[PDB]
Protein backbone atom coordinates (compact mmCIF):
# COMPACT_ATOMS: atom_id res chain seq x y z
CA UNK A 1 0.00 0.00 0.00
CA UNK A 2 1.75 3.40 -0.73
CA UNK A 3 1.32 5.67 1.63
CA UNK A 4 1.92 9.52 1.91
CA UNK A 5 1.76 10.80 6.05
CA UNK A 6 2.24 14.85 6.23
CA UNK A 7 3.36 15.95 9.77
CA UNK A 8 0.98 17.99 11.38
CA UNK A 9 -0.89 21.61 11.51
CA UNK A 10 1.49 24.94 12.12
CA UNK A 11 1.01 27.96 13.38
CA UNK A 12 3.47 30.86 12.50
CA UNK A 13 4.53 34.02 12.97
CA UNK A 14 5.40 36.74 10.00
CA UNK A 15 9.03 36.12 9.28
CA UNK A 16 9.53 32.77 10.72
CA UNK A 17 10.67 29.67 9.37
CA UNK A 18 8.88 26.55 9.07
CA UNK A 19 9.71 22.71 7.65
CA UNK A 20 6.86 20.31 6.45
CA UNK A 21 7.52 16.61 6.25
CA UNK A 22 6.37 14.07 3.97
CA UNK A 23 6.87 10.14 4.82
CA UNK A 24 6.39 7.62 2.37
CA UNK A 25 6.06 3.59 2.82
CA UNK A 26 4.70 0.78 0.33
CA UNK A 27 7.34 2.09 -2.90
CA UNK A 28 10.89 2.74 -4.06
CA UNK A 29 10.95 6.09 -2.72
CA UNK A 30 14.04 6.85 -5.02
CA UNK A 31 11.93 5.78 -8.46
CA UNK A 32 9.29 8.29 -8.24
CA UNK A 33 9.68 12.34 -7.93
CA UNK A 34 7.67 13.79 -4.98
CA UNK A 35 6.08 17.02 -6.02
CA UNK A 36 4.39 19.49 -3.72
CA UNK A 37 0.91 21.42 -4.18
CA UNK A 38 -0.71 23.90 -2.35
CA UNK A 39 -4.00 25.17 -1.73
CA UNK A 40 -5.12 28.87 -0.31
CA UNK A 41 -8.26 29.42 1.59
CA UNK A 42 -11.21 29.90 -1.17
CA UNK A 43 -8.45 29.02 -3.92
CA UNK A 44 -7.14 26.31 -6.32
CA UNK A 45 -4.81 24.09 -6.62
CA UNK A 46 -1.14 25.54 -7.34
CA UNK A 47 1.56 23.27 -8.62
CA UNK A 48 4.76 24.36 -6.40
CA UNK A 49 7.72 22.18 -8.32
CA UNK A 50 9.23 18.98 -7.47
CA UNK A 51 12.34 17.18 -6.50
CA UNK A 52 14.25 14.62 -8.42
CA UNK A 53 14.26 11.77 -5.78
CA UNK A 54 17.15 10.28 -7.92
CA UNK A 55 19.46 13.06 -8.42
CA UNK A 56 18.25 15.27 -5.21
CA UNK A 57 17.64 18.54 -7.78
CA UNK A 58 14.90 20.79 -7.01
CA UNK A 59 12.95 22.53 -9.74
CA UNK A 60 10.72 25.48 -8.52
CA UNK A 61 7.67 26.76 -9.99
CA UNK A 62 7.39 30.85 -10.95
CA UNK A 63 6.27 32.14 -7.63
CA UNK A 64 7.84 29.33 -5.45
CA UNK A 65 11.16 30.55 -5.96
CA UNK A 66 13.33 32.50 -3.46
CA UNK A 67 12.17 30.72 -0.36
CA UNK A 68 11.17 27.49 -0.71
CA UNK A 69 13.23 24.32 -0.01
CA UNK A 70 12.52 20.81 -1.32
CA UNK A 71 14.98 18.11 0.16
CA UNK A 72 14.46 14.53 1.22
CA UNK A 73 16.30 11.77 3.41
CA UNK A 74 16.58 8.36 2.18
CA UNK A 75 17.16 7.25 5.23
CA UNK A 76 13.69 7.78 6.48
CA UNK A 77 12.42 7.86 2.51
CA UNK A 78 10.72 11.16 3.85
CA UNK A 79 10.50 14.94 1.56
CA UNK A 80 10.39 17.81 3.18
CA UNK A 81 9.26 21.44 2.54
CA UNK A 82 11.13 24.69 4.13
CA UNK A 83 9.46 27.62 3.57
CA UNK A 84 10.94 30.89 5.20
CA UNK A 85 10.11 34.68 5.18
CA UNK A 86 6.79 33.35 5.78
CA UNK A 87 3.85 35.89 5.44
CA UNK A 88 0.02 35.68 6.07
CA UNK A 89 -0.31 34.69 2.42
CA UNK A 90 1.16 31.43 3.06
CA UNK A 91 -1.60 30.57 4.78
CA UNK A 92 -2.18 27.36 3.19
CA UNK A 93 -2.88 23.61 3.08
CA UNK A 94 0.45 22.21 1.77
CA UNK A 95 0.39 18.61 -0.09
CA UNK A 96 2.62 16.05 -1.26
CA UNK A 97 2.11 13.79 -4.07
CA UNK A 98 3.96 11.63 -5.76
CA UNK A 99 4.70 11.55 -10.09
CA UNK A 100 4.38 7.46 -11.02
CA UNK A 101 4.97 8.79 -14.91
CA UNK A 102 4.44 11.58 -17.30
CA UNK A 103 1.02 10.10 -18.26
CA UNK A 104 0.04 9.48 -14.58
CA UNK A 105 0.89 12.06 -12.17
CA UNK A 106 0.04 12.72 -8.72
CA UNK A 107 -1.57 9.75 -8.78
CA UNK A 108 -1.15 9.07 -4.49
CA UNK A 109 -1.22 12.49 -2.07
CA UNK A 110 -0.23 13.49 1.43
CA UNK A 111 -3.28 14.69 3.50
CA UNK A 112 -2.00 18.05 3.54
CA UNK A 113 -0.17 19.97 6.41
CA UNK A 114 -2.36 23.13 6.84
CA UNK A 115 0.18 26.39 8.10
CA UNK A 116 -1.26 29.28 8.93
CA UNK A 117 0.51 32.41 9.68
CA UNK A 118 -1.16 35.36 11.64
CA UNK A 119 0.66 38.04 13.39
CA UNK A 120 -1.86 37.78 16.44
CA UNK A 121 -0.91 35.91 19.50
CA UNK A 122 -3.19 33.58 21.54
CA UNK A 123 -5.87 35.32 23.48
CA UNK A 124 -8.72 33.89 25.33
CA UNK A 125 -12.97 34.84 24.34
CA UNK A 126 -14.72 36.97 25.92
CA UNK A 127 -18.09 35.35 25.96
CA UNK A 128 -21.71 37.75 25.48
CA UNK A 129 -25.05 36.63 25.96
CA UNK A 130 -27.79 36.78 22.99
CA UNK A 131 -30.67 37.53 24.94
CA UNK A 132 -34.15 36.03 23.66
CA UNK A 133 -40.26 29.48 19.93
CA UNK A 134 -37.37 31.62 21.07
CA UNK A 135 -34.12 32.26 19.48
CA UNK A 136 -31.01 32.60 22.13
CA UNK A 137 -27.17 31.90 21.72
CA UNK A 138 -24.20 33.10 22.96
CA UNK A 139 -21.18 35.50 21.42
CA UNK A 140 -18.14 33.96 21.60
CA UNK A 141 -15.73 37.15 21.16
CA UNK A 142 -11.95 37.98 19.95
CA UNK A 143 -9.87 34.48 20.43
CA UNK A 144 -7.07 33.45 18.89
CA UNK A 145 -6.59 31.02 17.52
CA UNK A 146 -9.27 28.78 16.28
CA UNK A 147 -11.14 25.86 17.80
CA UNK A 148 -13.76 26.69 19.81
CA UNK A 149 -16.13 24.46 20.82
CA UNK A 150 -19.63 25.66 22.09
CA UNK A 151 -22.08 23.08 23.86
CA UNK A 152 -25.78 23.97 25.86
CA UNK A 153 -26.51 22.65 29.40
CA UNK A 154 -23.44 20.25 29.27
CA UNK A 155 -24.46 18.80 26.42
CA UNK A 156 -28.37 18.04 27.25
CA UNK A 157 -29.53 20.76 25.28
CA UNK A 158 -28.55 19.60 21.42
CA UNK A 159 -31.96 20.06 19.10
CA UNK A 160 -32.34 23.16 17.78
CA UNK A 161 -28.45 23.90 18.18
CA UNK A 162 -25.73 25.72 15.39
CA UNK A 163 -22.32 26.93 16.09
CA UNK A 164 -21.41 28.80 12.95
CA UNK A 165 -17.78 28.83 12.11
CA UNK A 166 -15.78 31.79 13.14
CA UNK A 167 -15.26 35.07 11.02
CA UNK A 168 -11.64 36.64 11.19
CA UNK A 169 -11.24 39.69 11.53
CA UNK A 170 -9.20 42.66 10.44
CA UNK A 171 -7.28 42.34 14.10
CA UNK A 172 -6.36 38.89 13.28
CA UNK A 173 -8.74 37.82 15.65
CA UNK A 174 -12.09 35.27 15.41
CA UNK A 175 -15.39 35.52 16.65
CA UNK A 176 -18.43 33.10 16.35
CA UNK A 177 -21.89 32.63 17.64
CA UNK A 178 -23.94 29.79 18.88
CA UNK A 179 -27.47 30.19 18.72
CA UNK A 180 -30.11 27.32 20.43
CA UNK A 181 -34.25 27.77 19.36
CA UNK A 182 -36.50 26.80 22.12
CA UNK A 183 -39.77 26.97 23.23
CA UNK A 184 -40.96 30.58 24.29
CA UNK A 185 -43.27 29.00 27.13
CA UNK A 186 -39.55 27.91 28.78
CA UNK A 187 -37.92 31.15 29.37
CA UNK A 188 -38.51 31.77 33.02
CA UNK A 189 -38.43 27.96 33.96
CA UNK A 190 -35.59 26.74 32.12
CA UNK A 191 -32.47 27.76 32.66
CA UNK A 192 -30.18 28.01 29.54
CA UNK A 193 -25.98 28.18 29.60
CA UNK A 194 -23.68 27.74 26.46
CA UNK A 195 -20.40 26.13 27.66
CA UNK A 196 -17.49 27.85 25.52
CA UNK A 197 -14.30 25.53 25.30
CA UNK A 198 -10.94 27.80 24.17
CA UNK A 199 -8.15 25.19 24.52
CA UNK A 200 -5.56 27.13 23.01
CA UNK A 201 -5.76 29.21 26.04
CA UNK A 202 -6.58 26.32 28.78
CA UNK A 203 -10.01 29.00 29.11
CA UNK A 204 -13.25 27.90 29.37
CA UNK A 205 -16.64 30.17 29.97
CA UNK A 206 -20.07 29.30 31.27
CA UNK A 207 -22.06 32.28 30.25
CA UNK A 208 -25.90 32.28 31.78
CA UNK A 209 -28.20 33.47 28.73
CA UNK A 210 -31.65 35.14 30.26
CA UNK A 211 -34.28 37.02 29.09
CA UNK A 212 -34.00 41.04 28.60
CA UNK B 1 5.60 15.82 -25.47
CA UNK B 2 7.61 13.08 -23.54
CA UNK B 3 6.64 9.86 -23.86
CA UNK B 4 3.55 9.22 -21.27
CA UNK B 5 5.11 5.76 -20.26
CA UNK B 6 8.17 7.75 -19.55
CA UNK B 7 9.17 8.50 -15.84
CA UNK B 8 10.74 12.22 -15.25
CA UNK B 9 12.81 10.85 -12.07
CA UNK B 10 15.66 9.97 -13.88
CA UNK B 11 19.35 11.73 -14.17
CA UNK B 12 19.81 13.77 -17.19
CA UNK B 13 23.42 12.91 -16.97
CA UNK C 1 -5.22 33.32 -15.06
CA UNK C 2 -4.17 29.91 -15.36
CA UNK C 3 -3.46 28.19 -18.28
CA UNK C 4 -6.44 25.83 -17.90
CA UNK C 5 -9.65 27.60 -18.06
CA UNK C 6 -12.31 25.68 -16.62
CA UNK C 7 -15.90 27.26 -15.13
CA UNK C 8 -16.22 27.99 -11.88
CA UNK C 9 -19.23 26.25 -11.60
CA UNK C 10 -21.45 23.66 -12.76
CA UNK C 11 -24.19 21.97 -11.23
CA UNK C 12 -26.46 19.31 -11.60
CA UNK C 13 -29.56 16.92 -10.05
CA UNK C 14 -29.35 13.49 -8.87
CA UNK C 15 -29.23 11.34 -12.02
CA UNK C 16 -28.06 13.90 -14.40
CA UNK C 17 -24.78 13.70 -16.68
CA UNK C 18 -23.04 17.38 -16.47
CA UNK C 19 -19.33 18.03 -18.44
CA UNK C 20 -17.14 20.02 -16.94
CA UNK C 21 -14.80 21.65 -19.43
CA UNK C 22 -10.77 22.59 -19.38
CA UNK C 23 -9.36 24.52 -22.16
CA UNK C 24 -5.70 25.42 -22.78
CA UNK C 25 -4.87 28.90 -23.24
CA UNK C 26 -1.18 28.62 -24.58
CA UNK C 27 0.90 26.02 -26.76
CA UNK C 28 3.20 25.08 -23.52
CA UNK C 29 0.68 22.23 -23.16
CA UNK C 30 2.47 20.69 -26.81
CA UNK C 31 0.01 18.36 -28.08
CA UNK C 32 -1.94 18.23 -25.21
CA UNK C 33 -2.61 14.50 -24.35
CA UNK C 34 -0.91 14.52 -20.73
CA UNK C 35 -4.40 15.68 -19.37
CA UNK C 36 -5.26 14.81 -16.09
CA UNK C 37 -8.43 15.21 -13.68
CA UNK C 38 -8.87 14.89 -9.88
CA UNK C 39 -11.86 15.19 -7.51
CA UNK C 40 -11.38 16.62 -4.32
CA UNK C 41 -13.63 16.32 -1.28
CA UNK C 42 -12.99 18.81 2.03
CA UNK C 43 -10.83 17.61 4.56
CA UNK C 44 -9.47 14.87 1.79
CA UNK C 45 -6.43 14.80 -0.62
CA UNK C 46 -7.54 14.93 -3.99
CA UNK C 47 -7.97 11.45 -5.83
CA UNK C 48 -6.44 10.78 -9.59
CA UNK C 49 -9.80 9.92 -11.79
CA UNK C 50 -8.38 10.56 -15.37
CA UNK C 51 -5.38 10.36 -17.08
CA UNK C 52 -3.90 10.54 -20.90
CA UNK C 53 -7.32 12.15 -21.49
CA UNK C 54 -9.57 9.44 -21.27
CA UNK C 55 -7.97 6.59 -19.19
CA UNK C 56 -9.17 5.77 -16.04
CA UNK C 57 -7.48 4.17 -12.99
CA UNK C 58 -8.73 1.68 -11.05
CA UNK C 59 -10.87 2.76 -8.24
CA UNK C 60 -12.53 5.83 -9.99
CA UNK C 61 -15.59 4.53 -11.07
CA UNK C 62 -17.21 4.21 -14.43
CA UNK C 63 -19.52 6.88 -14.19
CA UNK C 64 -16.49 9.55 -15.24
CA UNK C 65 -14.75 9.63 -18.33
CA UNK C 66 -12.68 12.54 -19.84
CA UNK C 67 -12.14 13.06 -23.73
CA UNK C 68 -10.91 16.03 -25.89
CA UNK C 69 -12.11 17.91 -28.81
CA UNK C 70 -9.20 20.49 -30.22
CA UNK C 71 -7.44 22.39 -27.32
CA UNK C 72 -10.65 21.46 -24.88
CA UNK C 73 -10.65 18.69 -22.76
CA UNK C 74 -13.74 17.40 -20.90
CA UNK C 75 -14.99 15.53 -17.81
CA UNK C 76 -18.00 14.21 -18.26
CA UNK C 77 -19.67 12.15 -14.65
CA UNK C 78 -22.71 10.70 -15.96
CA UNK C 79 -25.65 9.27 -13.52
CA UNK C 80 -24.90 11.89 -10.85
CA UNK C 81 -24.95 11.36 -7.31
CA UNK C 82 -25.14 13.53 -4.05
CA UNK C 83 -21.31 12.14 -3.28
CA UNK C 84 -19.61 13.74 -6.73
CA UNK C 85 -20.58 17.09 -4.94
CA UNK C 86 -16.65 18.27 -4.51
CA UNK C 87 -13.93 20.07 -6.47
CA UNK C 88 -12.74 18.77 -9.87
CA UNK C 89 -9.07 20.60 -11.26
CA UNK C 90 -7.78 19.32 -14.64
CA UNK C 91 -4.05 19.66 -15.36
CA UNK C 92 -1.31 19.16 -18.10
CA UNK C 93 1.88 18.96 -18.67
CA UNK C 94 3.47 21.95 -19.27
CA UNK C 95 7.20 21.12 -20.49
CA UNK C 96 10.35 21.13 -19.12
CA UNK C 97 8.85 18.64 -16.29
CA UNK C 98 6.74 21.11 -14.86
CA UNK C 99 3.01 20.56 -14.69
CA UNK C 100 0.13 23.09 -14.14
CA UNK C 101 -3.85 23.03 -12.43
CA UNK C 102 -7.13 24.50 -13.92
CA UNK C 103 -8.70 27.06 -11.76
CA UNK C 104 -11.06 24.45 -10.29
CA UNK C 105 -14.52 23.92 -10.89
CA UNK C 106 -17.29 23.01 -8.11
CA UNK C 107 -19.51 20.89 -8.77
CA UNK C 108 -23.12 20.99 -6.82
CA UNK C 109 -25.48 18.22 -6.37
CA UNK C 110 -29.23 19.65 -6.46
CA UNK C 111 -30.39 16.97 -4.29
CA UNK C 112 -32.39 19.30 -1.99
CA UNK C 113 -35.57 22.13 -2.82
CA UNK C 114 -34.70 25.86 -2.94
CA UNK C 115 -35.50 27.12 0.60
CA UNK C 116 -35.43 31.04 2.08
CA UNK C 117 -33.03 32.23 4.84
CA UNK C 118 -34.12 32.30 7.90
CA UNK C 119 -33.06 35.53 9.50
CA UNK C 120 -32.50 36.66 13.54
CA UNK C 121 -30.80 39.79 13.94
CA UNK C 122 -29.35 40.25 18.17
CA UNK C 123 -28.80 43.48 18.92
CA UNK C 124 -25.36 44.32 21.52
CA UNK C 125 -25.94 43.02 24.95
CA UNK C 126 -25.98 44.93 27.98
CA UNK C 127 -22.98 43.17 29.07
CA UNK C 128 -21.10 44.49 25.87
CA UNK C 129 -22.35 47.80 26.31
CA UNK C 130 -21.10 47.87 29.68
CA UNK C 131 -17.59 47.07 28.37
CA UNK C 132 -17.61 49.58 25.82
CA UNK C 133 -18.15 47.81 22.56
CA UNK C 134 -20.92 46.89 20.39
CA UNK C 135 -21.49 44.11 18.22
CA UNK C 136 -25.00 43.62 15.44
CA UNK C 137 -24.82 39.39 15.70
CA UNK C 138 -27.42 38.65 12.48
CA UNK C 139 -27.40 34.86 12.02
CA UNK C 140 -28.40 33.38 8.69
CA UNK C 141 -29.88 29.49 8.65
CA UNK C 142 -31.82 27.08 6.56
CA UNK C 143 -31.17 28.49 3.17
CA UNK C 144 -30.53 26.78 -0.18
CA UNK C 145 -28.48 26.30 -2.71
CA UNK C 146 -25.54 28.09 -0.24
CA UNK C 147 -24.60 31.95 -1.13
CA UNK C 148 -26.13 34.93 0.14
CA UNK C 149 -24.97 38.55 0.44
CA UNK C 150 -25.44 40.26 3.63
CA UNK C 151 -25.87 44.23 3.85
CA UNK C 152 -26.27 46.60 6.94
CA UNK C 153 -28.39 50.07 7.25
CA UNK C 154 -28.14 52.92 9.43
CA UNK C 155 -31.57 53.64 9.78
CA UNK C 156 -31.29 53.95 5.92
CA UNK C 157 -28.12 54.53 5.23
CA UNK C 158 -25.68 51.52 4.07
CA UNK C 159 -22.43 50.66 6.15
CA UNK C 160 -19.85 48.83 4.69
CA UNK C 161 -17.18 49.66 7.77
CA UNK C 162 -17.10 47.06 10.28
CA UNK C 163 -18.46 44.73 8.73
CA UNK C 164 -17.11 40.71 9.04
CA UNK C 165 -19.31 38.15 7.29
CA UNK C 166 -18.67 33.95 6.76
CA UNK C 167 -19.06 31.85 3.92
CA UNK C 168 -22.09 29.62 4.04
CA UNK C 169 -21.62 26.68 5.55
CA UNK C 170 -23.35 23.13 5.74
CA UNK C 171 -25.74 22.67 8.46
CA UNK C 172 -26.87 19.20 10.45
CA UNK C 173 -29.97 19.43 8.86
CA UNK C 174 -28.10 19.38 5.06
CA UNK C 175 -28.86 23.37 4.34
CA UNK C 176 -26.45 25.89 4.55
CA UNK C 177 -26.18 29.16 7.26
CA UNK C 178 -23.73 31.91 7.49
CA UNK C 179 -23.65 34.78 10.47
CA UNK C 180 -22.66 38.75 9.45
CA UNK C 181 -21.14 40.91 12.34
CA UNK C 182 -20.97 44.57 12.27
CA UNK C 183 -19.03 46.06 15.10
CA UNK C 184 -20.15 49.52 16.25
CA UNK C 185 -18.85 51.75 19.20
CA UNK C 186 -21.70 52.34 21.97
CA UNK C 187 -22.01 55.96 20.22
CA UNK C 188 -22.73 54.71 17.17
CA UNK C 189 -25.11 51.98 18.50
CA UNK C 190 -27.32 54.37 20.26
CA UNK C 191 -26.79 57.14 17.66
CA UNK C 192 -29.20 56.02 14.98
CA UNK C 193 -32.89 55.18 14.90
CA UNK C 194 -32.26 51.49 14.31
CA UNK C 195 -29.95 49.08 12.40
CA UNK C 196 -31.13 46.38 10.17
CA UNK C 197 -29.18 43.27 8.74
CA UNK C 198 -30.25 42.38 5.03
CA UNK C 199 -29.98 38.72 3.68
CA UNK C 200 -29.78 38.60 -0.35
CA UNK C 201 -30.66 34.61 -1.74
CA UNK C 202 -31.50 33.73 -5.18
CA UNK C 203 -32.26 37.60 -6.03
CA UNK C 204 -35.03 38.56 -2.70
CA UNK C 205 -34.44 39.93 -0.05
CA UNK C 206 -34.94 39.47 3.97
CA UNK C 207 -34.27 42.29 6.06
CA UNK C 208 -34.30 42.53 10.32
CA UNK C 209 -33.91 45.45 12.14
CA UNK C 210 -33.24 45.85 15.66
CA UNK C 211 -33.88 49.36 17.48
CA UNK C 212 -31.97 50.51 20.77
Amino acid sequence: QVQLVQSGSELKKPGASVKVSCKTSGYTFTTYAMNWVRQAPGQGLEWMGWINTNTGNPTYAPGFTGRFVFSFDTSVSTAYLQISSLKAEDTAVYYCARVYSYGVPFDYWGQGTLVTVSSASTKGPSVFPLAPTAALGCLVKDYFPEPVTVSWNSGALTSGVHTFPAVLQSSGLYSLSSVVTVPSSSLGTQTYICNVNHKPSNTKVDKKVEPK
Amino acid sequence: NPDPNANPNVDPN
Amino acid sequence: QSVLTQPASVSGSPGQSITISCTATSSNVGSFNLVSWYQHHPGKAPKLIIHEVSKRPSGASNRFSGSKSGNTASLTISGLQAEDEADYYCCSYVGSDTWVFGGGTKLTVLGQPKAAPSVTLFPPSSEELQANKATLVCLISDFYPGAVTVAWKADSSPVKAGVETTTPSKQSNNKYAASSYLSLTPEQWKSHRSYSCQVTHEGSTVEKTVAP
